[PDB]
DNA sequence: TTTCTCGTTCAGCTTTAATACAATAAGTTGGAATTCTAAAAAAGCATTGCTTATCAATTTGTTGCAACGAACAGGTCACTATCAGTCAAAATATTGAT
């Protein structure tokens, strides 16, 4: 070219450049053209030097021990932006892709641009391991999975031939969610007097029901017919009715009691309404329901509890009330491995044995 | 995890002078930069050469 | 380079050290892998062929040890597969493998055996008869008897804190076998007179004693009443088998699930009219 | 959860004297700075040293 | 880990001339092939003079 | 003197329980930023004899600050020659048939 080397690129990186006024500019490979980015030289070069994390730009790689086998091929950051193309036609749920969008994100800000069959194993494991030593045992997890499931595809398109990713294992959650006895549920109602009333109606709505918060906020008061009511789950999609006739003794909660409650107090649409006669979200229940937690004291070993977990204490209670099989079809959960799973204590209580 | 300047040298191909090391760094010649902490730098676990030229 | 087998099984027992599991469980694995060590040569991991690695499992098979061939090639596996995440080689050549299916020969225990064994247990110190009643009661496992103090016995209860699993349960004071003709509460008001020291179960010089003595005292009283099984001989640990299989026909079976410790569900059935 | 000044700095990545470390809270080299509590300083977890000189 | 250029030759059986041993590396005559720190060649220990026809 | 007496850890084995493998669908929890709203602060209300500002027409000292004329960036197009990329020149290695 017309200028090869110079006394100012002797100080710069092969992109940025510094123009007759002491300022500099970094070059776009895409057009020719360039923006004026730094007024300062240890500033412009430490601006155009991480973009200049690609200089393929010469340069080869090797860590310590590892072997050889490559050729030629193209980018990959480009293929999380395909594979993205493709989920968007896998039929999914307007929630569930956006979860799935969040961890391509961080495999983004995790892995280094980089051709697909070049990112090793170790490199996928030091980046998910990095993600353990913070305590985010249960991220890594899902992260690995979606990494795992993006090469997956990739290989059924002609560009790789191998699962670096299968090779890695995946961390082992323990699950730290305290759960809620019925005297701590005692304590956090009573102080659930500085909130609004919606919350200790929509509270022990959510025990004496055993319904997941976001259906409890889905209820309208069309959906009771000849004493029962029908709640179609958004999660599972299981539809069950439940009997304006239950009750709760170990709280002191009646179904149809607690029911006029909020015909009265609240009015409105729905079952649980605002104080503006409007439907709230499932992200405002639970919010609230956290302020009388730690406005109560109250102090637990581990993560404490929420507003799902009245869902937990519901049908523990319901099960030494009336029966196990009961406390079964109102969680609109069937198969049996979760039954067992949701009765536990996890260190809390000790399961006492009485003669029976 | 982040290395001294003495314990970096002696983790390379070849390790030469403090002087020449120190060279380096204010040349700006290793990714990613020291940043002086104190009055000794700390290079990080990746912090590798590159070498310039004209 | 940097190759080699062993070179690399050193560097993965530190790999299994920051794993965080239990004492007796690591060293476990590290007998496995020393077998190893003097199973296979000391050559690079993409050498090892798949021959070499059935070779010296199948050795183990023959010998009549088919239980340790299937812990060994499950371990040998996974010192592989984290090796593959290291980018040492490419494949794991044990996933071609087939691991031994071995049938547990272990006799268990009935109600006239046991009898059989308590009376021969006279020779033996004043803590073994103690130990079995106690272990049969309770239907616990050896490991937490031993751990057990009067101080665990709160208002008629039995607070016991399982290390294995680490379940928590109470059993009451007010339990009792009716096929033996042991109770729960004249079992325990014996050791405190008897024995006498801070754990229910102690020595003749009032101390506390390991949960490897406990059993094979009970050993030497099995092999003493001269009785022939088929396979091999109940342990001690047949006591917490026979406890349960006695308290499902003494009370209930949804009982001896709670009693042992467990959770979840996991031989003459009747055929009913309905 | 607040380091103290001796436990802050036996954590960094080299170990200074106790005077040393006394400097720089005073010429505001601590992003973010300790607070005062009794008569030592209580620095923050993700506490560490930085450089406000632009030469 | 790598041997500079008179530390690989003073081990040789015949330590040929400092001129000779840096030819049998621009016509790579040794393999594995030395690698150029600064301003001498680092050798491998187990680089051994090959020589064809 | 000499003999009776028990608990440990080691090591090659065997056995008892929980967690499997993945894509799918949310749920939780610390804030961030816009907008409703009660809480505060400045101002209108309220009024009269007495005090102070209202301002022309024109001379003279004063000054804020736009009006420009250069210099230092600020940002985009061209200088100047071969990189950047892809096809043909020139004749036989290699392959196909006699």
């Amino acid at each position: 070219m017309g200028r090869r080397r110079s006394h100012e690129r002797r100080d710069l990186p092969p992109n940025l450049y510094i123009r007759n006024n002491g300022y500099y500019c970094y070059r776009d490979p895409r057009t020719g053209k360039e923006f004026g980015l730094g007024r300062d030289r240890r500033i412009a070069i430490t601006e155009a030097i991480q973009a200049n994390i690609e200089l393929f730009s010469g340069h080869k790689h090797k860590p310590l021990t590892a072997r050889i086998n490559s050729d030629n091929s193209v980018t990959l950051h480009s293929w999380l932006d395909r594979y993205e193309k493709i989920l968007a036609s896998r039929g999914i749920k307007q929630k569930t892709l956006i979860n799935y969008m969040s961890k391509i994100k961080a495999i983004r800000r995790g892995l280094p641009d980089a051709p697909l069959e070049d990112i090793t194993t170790k490199e996928i494991a030091a980046m998910l391991n990095g993600y353990i030593d913070e305590g985010k045992a249960a991220s890594a997890k899902l992260i690995r999975s979606t990494l795992s499931d993006a090469f997956r595809e990739a290989i059924a398109e002609g560009h790789i031939t191998t699962n670096h990713v299968a090779a890695t294992r995946a961390a082992k959650s323990e699950v730290r969610r305290s759960r809620l006895t019925a005297d701590e549920y005692l304590k956090i109602y009573q102080a659930a007097e500085s909130s609004p009333c919606w919350l200790r109606l929509a509270m022990e709505l959510a025990v004496v029901t055993g319904q997941r918060v976001g259906d409890l906020c889905e209820m309208k008061w069309s959906d009771i017919v000849d004493g029962y009511l029908y709640v179609e789950q958004s999660k599972t999609g299981v539809k069950i009715a439940i009997p304006t006739a239950l009750h709760i003794d170990a709280l002191g909660i009646s179904m149809k009691e607690t029911l006029d409650k909020c015909k009265e107090i609240l009015g409105g649409e729905t079952i649980i309404a605002s104080t503006r006669r409007e439907p709230l979200s499932s992200g405002t229940v639970s919010r609230y329901f956290m302020r009388a937690r730690k406005a109560s004291g109250l102090s637990f070993e581990g993560d404490p509890p929420t507003f799902h977990e009245l869902r937990s204490l519901s049908a523990r209670l319901y099960e030494k009330q009336i029966s196990d099989k009961f406390a079964q079809h109102l969680l609109g959960h069937k198969s049996d491995t979760m039954a067992s799973q949701y009765r536990d204590d996890r260190g809390r209580e000790w399961d006492k044995i009485e003669i029976k | 995890m982040y290395l001294t300047l003495q314990e970096w040298n002696a983790r390379q191909r070849r390790p030469r002078s403090l002087e020449t090391v120190r060279r380096w760094v204010r040349e700006s010649r290793i990714f990613p930069p020291p940043v002086k902490d104190g009055r000794e730098y700390l290079f990080h676990e990746s912090a590798v050469k590159v070498d310039l030229n004209r």
